[PDB]
């Protein structure tokens, strides 16, 4: 899948979870600082992603991921 | 395609409220 | 002898009330949610909460206040606790069933985020209404009210928040038997921007 | 002591409603629904008991009053909460009202039927107090349910038309509820174990 | 795998389960009407297929499948 599609889906999921508008979500943004997203919100994002698109992210992987582009790369790696 | 029962409640609200008030007042006054 | 007869009748009526209430509530829940397992889970969680409610009331009165519970408090508390706990769990399960078409876990999360505040407010209001009966000069009525209030507090803060959604997550598709439910929907392709 | 009980309960309910809804007019409307339901139940019970349909005790009357008040308040809270959820989601008042009724009509009716039928199990007891407490409680609960399911939607219909009365005041998410739901979904086993252990404490 | 091999294996499994001869089994046949195979027989077929060839079919997928060729397409999709 292209980066744009993945970023759009993640933007929709994040907007549902936290409230950050899709435009603010860019691949270089960091969840912890740029977007200010805690770990629990991150596992919520992971659950939504698994239940909607089938991409599965364990908690240990969620610990490593720091930026939005980092998450996208992980999803592309699975593909 | 509004359901019949909520539409009926919404339309005749004032008569229903007055009927309830009158019945309760009668029961608690007699 | 009169009070001995009263005690025997109290035990008999307590057993009868518990059994009949359980059966009737189970039937109503099964009819409304169209699922056997959901009703069974609701009933079990309510009973388990009821045990702890009894324990809390017994402690608070007998050990702290010192006055043991009156012999007629128990069934009056039990019936109301069962009814209200079943109603709260029914509300949560109904919202879960409404929101489940988008997957089990997302449906559970959305149903919780929706109902939680309203159910919490209603439970707290009911509990504080029951606990306010302690201002009665008669102390049996105060005992009944405080027992029901403690039961509702524990139920709202534990059974609804954790136990029911956790059991739903564990059982998965079996939670809605005999209705057929997908654990997760068909994995959609990523949206085109 | 019944009268003082009633007064204290009303004061507590008013304070809690003011705390929750963060408004005065909505609290007044909910209190009006509560008064209507309580008065209906009390009136019907007293009227039937007067003509020797059944006997009454102090316990039956106190339970009738308190349970009627609590049930009316809970039903009003349910209806207004669902209506406000729909309204804040983005729907206009008409669609929000219809959504509220569609999503809560069956729940409220089922809860009321459960409460009414539960007390009816007392009519199959032996001791006179328990046997006499059965029917009046059921009748009062049925009256409360009818009042909540008819007046509630009607009052909501009339009130919302006039001004910005029932619109939400605290436009906010539920981050705590999000976190709790995520914890429950990800790790049901540990949470279930903790809940079961906590519940078993009462057996001591 | 070729369609012919898959159809032959499914024909053997169906013959063992229900009694329908392999010749009657063609990819356009429908289990419900053409072959008159209930859901339980279908899950029996799925269990046999899993235990013999390793192809795994969940119950939800078994609900969707209608024709013999539809099943074959699903197996090819896994490959
Ligand atoms: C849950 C979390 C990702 C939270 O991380 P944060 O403190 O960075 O938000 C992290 O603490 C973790 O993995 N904990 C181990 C499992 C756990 O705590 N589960 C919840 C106990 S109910
Ligand atoms: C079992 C079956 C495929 C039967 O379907 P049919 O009624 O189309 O034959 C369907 O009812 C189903 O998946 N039910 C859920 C699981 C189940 O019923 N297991 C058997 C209980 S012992």
């Amino acid at each position: 899948a292209t980066q744009e599609e993945i970023i759009a889906g993640l933007a929709e999921i994040i907007e549902e979870v936290t409230g950050i508008e899709p435009s603010e979500v860019t691949p270089e943004k960091s969840f912890v600082d740029d977007l200010d997203i805690d770990s629990l919100s991150m596992v919520e994002i992971a659950v939504q992603t698994e239940d909607k698109y089938g991409v599965k992210i364990p908690d240990e992987d969620l610990a490593g991921l720091r930026t939005v582009g980092d998450v996208v790369a992980y999803i592309q790696k699975l593909e | 395609p509004r359901p019949r029962l909520p539409w009926f409640l919404r339309t005749f609200a004032v008569p229903i409220i007055l009927a309830w008030v009158a019945v309760v007042a009668i029961l608690n006054t007699v | 002898a009169t009070y001995n007869d009263m005690q025997i009748g109290a035990d008999y009526d307590l057993i009868i009330v518990a059994a009949s209430a359980l059966i009737l509530i189970f039937i109503i829940m099964m009819v409304l949610t169209r699922a056997v397992v959901a009703a069974a889970v609701i009933v079990g969680t309510v009973v388990l909460s009821l045990a702890s409610a009894f324990g809390l009331s017994v402690l608070l009165w007998q050990h702290i206040v010192g006055i043991p519970l009156h012999w007629m408090v128990l069934p009056m508390s039990v019936i109301v606790l069962l009814a209200v706990g079943a109603d709260y769990n029914l509300l949560l399960v109904s919202r879960m069933k409404e929101e489940i078409h988008a997957g089990i876990r997302t449906g559970i999360i959305r149903a919780m985020v929706g109902t939680g505040a309203v159910v919490t407010a209603a439970g707290l209001v009911f509990a504080f209404t029951m606990a306010s009966m302690a201002v009665s000069s008669l102390i049996t009525i105060g005992q009944v009210g405080t027992t029901i209030g403690l039961g509702l507090l524990f139920d709202t803060l534990v059974v609804r928040s954790l136990m029911t959604p956790s059991i739903a997550t564990l059982l998965g598709r079996w939670f809605w038997w005999p209705q057929r439910v997908r654990e997760r929907p068909v994995p959609s392709k990523w949206p085109t921007p | 002591s019944m009268k003082l009980i009633e007064g204290v309960t009303f004061a507590v309910i008013t304070v809690m409603l003011l705390a929750v809804y963060r408004s005065v007019i909505t609290t007044l409307i909910v209190l009006a629904m509560v008064v209507l339901g309580l008065s209906g139940a009390r009136g019907i019970v007293a009227f039937l008991g007067f003509y020797n349909v059944f006997g009454l005790t102090t316990f039956a009357t106190n339970m009738v009053v308190t349970l009627a008040i609590a049930a009316a308040t809970d039903y009003a809270i349910f209806l207004i909460g669902r209506y406000q959820e729909a309204r804040r989601a983005g729907e206009d008042r008409e669609s929000a009202y219809y959504t509220m009724f569609h999503g809560t009509a069956h729940v409220v009716l089922a809860s009321g039927l459960t409460i009414a039928g539960a007390t009816l199990c007392l009519h199959f007891t032996r001791l006179p107090y328990f046997q006499t407490m059965g029917v009046p409680l059921a009748i009062g609960m049925l009256i409360v349910v009818a009042a909540a399911l008819t007046a509630g939607p009607a009052v909501i219909s009339v009130v919302s038309r006039f001004g910005k009365t029932l619109e939400p005041k605290r436009f906010s998410r539920s981050p705590g509820w999000h976190r709790v739901g995520t914890a429950t979904v990800r790790w049901p086993g540990a949470i279930l174990v903790c809940a079961v252990v906590a519940a078993l404490i009462g057996l001591l």
